[PDB]
């Protein structure tokens, strides 16, 4: 993000970091249950990366974390590449993540419901605070 | 570097697809939301990141980073892809595995 | 659903 | 993930400025360069990165990456800071330390 | 990039990638020197990220690598920052670069010279081939 | 300057 702030840590229990295997941060998401995830399509995400849960920093030597290994991919159907139109993936984890005070998932909403412009909402993650 | 080790937050209005094709036009899609244009935007690490907004308390997930300017500039509203138009499919998949 | 223990 | 562990290489045109207005506009500056929409773009992870030509047959310095398309679409021309407009404070800098 | 190619390992002998201390390529850069470079300013480059060099991939378990430590930033004085108009940087390095088969350096222009629309150039990096 | 070894 730019301008944003240091949220709170576990701040957000939901809130998962996206690492291939030479260990890195690519892309965000989040839990919605304790089996499984949402992220974006466009993130190119395999049975290869890893999701991180109930973490704060990067720089950890070390921090009470919690690294996921991945079981399957579910890329949604309609995802376009040259209109980034659908742009969602779902997955599946070989194991759970545990509930904790600083882990846990996400609500839902329906088709059905509005969330009217002017709203005040929030987005996070480990973006670029400066282009 | 410009690297957050640690997270950040922000928070951002919603805008109309109508508002948001002011700056968009033609690429906003039926299945997009706009959101800040109010002094921030995700940038580069962001995307998948989530967006959400409170409802009876409980905070909802509205919608998912997709794309912005190409600067990250804080002027231009920030594209997430909206749950609304996709939930049924995130049930209909949780429904079957 | 959507409680942080840790409230933002 | 869309992450190369290799390097990449890619090769692209050269694009007037005018030419360069036709995407960009208002935007294009006397110290930028376009590139490529071709088929290919640089994307994020390239900021930074060369754009060099051939001269004498000695590879030269042409642009660097800057910023491009909000999807590193590949019908979209890449901006790369012009060189050619920043060599003199290299030459000067260069020159004093 | 989107739509390269493997290049030929260290068939750029100029190619720098830069880390920060999480140990991260963030952004590219280009040997001028044995003891300079250059990048781009939006890169927010500081005295604590490193300059590699020689280098083939990001995997490696260890390559034969120089991982170098920067001396001073020598930012632009015009990076305007919502222009993104005079994007340049500068790297004075503790140490020089040893050049090898590998790692070397860059010509450069001058003000002076054309190089003209519609000439075949090249890019190289490790971004992303796909958005 | 800008001959590589490794000719690309
Ligand atoms: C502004 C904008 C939003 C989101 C992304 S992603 O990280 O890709 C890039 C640019
Ligand atoms: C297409 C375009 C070019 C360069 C960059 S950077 O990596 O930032 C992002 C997007």
């Amino acid at each position: 993000i730019v301008n944003g702030e240091e949220a709170v840590p576990g701040s957000w229990p939901w809130q998962v970091s996206l690492q291939d295997k030479t260990g890195f941060h690519f892309c965000g998401g989040s839990l919605i249950n304790e089996n499984w995830v949402v992220t974006a399509a466009h993130c190119g995400v395999t049975t290869s990366d890893v999701v991180v849960a109930g973490e704060f920093d990067q720089g950890s030597s070390s921090e009470k974390i919690q690294k996921l290994k991945i079981a399957k991919v579910f890329k949604n159907s309609k995802y376009n590449s040259l209109t980034i139109n659908n742009d969602i993936t779902l997955l599946k984890l070989s194991t759970a993540a545990s509930f904790s005070q600083t882990v846990s998932a996400v609500c839902l909403p329906s088709a059905s419901d509005d969330f009217a412009a002017g709203t005040t909402c929030v987005t996070t993650g480990w973006g670029l605070t400066r282009y | 570097a410009n690297t957050p080790d640690r997270l950040q937050q922000a928070s951002l209005p919603l805008l109309s697809n109508t508002n948001c094709k002011k700056y968009w036009g033609t690429k906003i899609k039926d299945a997009m939301i706009c959101a800040g244009a109010s002094g921030v935007s995700s940038c580069m690490g962001d995307s998948g990141g989530p967006l959400v907004c409170k409802k009876n308390g409980a905070w909802t997930l509205v919608g998912i980073v997709s794309w912005g300017s190409s600067t990250c500039s804080t002027s231009t509203p920030g594209v997430y892809a909206r749950v609304t138009a996709l939930v049924n499919w995130v049930q209909q998949t949780l429904a079957a595995n | 659903c959507g409680v942080p223990a840790i409230q933002p």
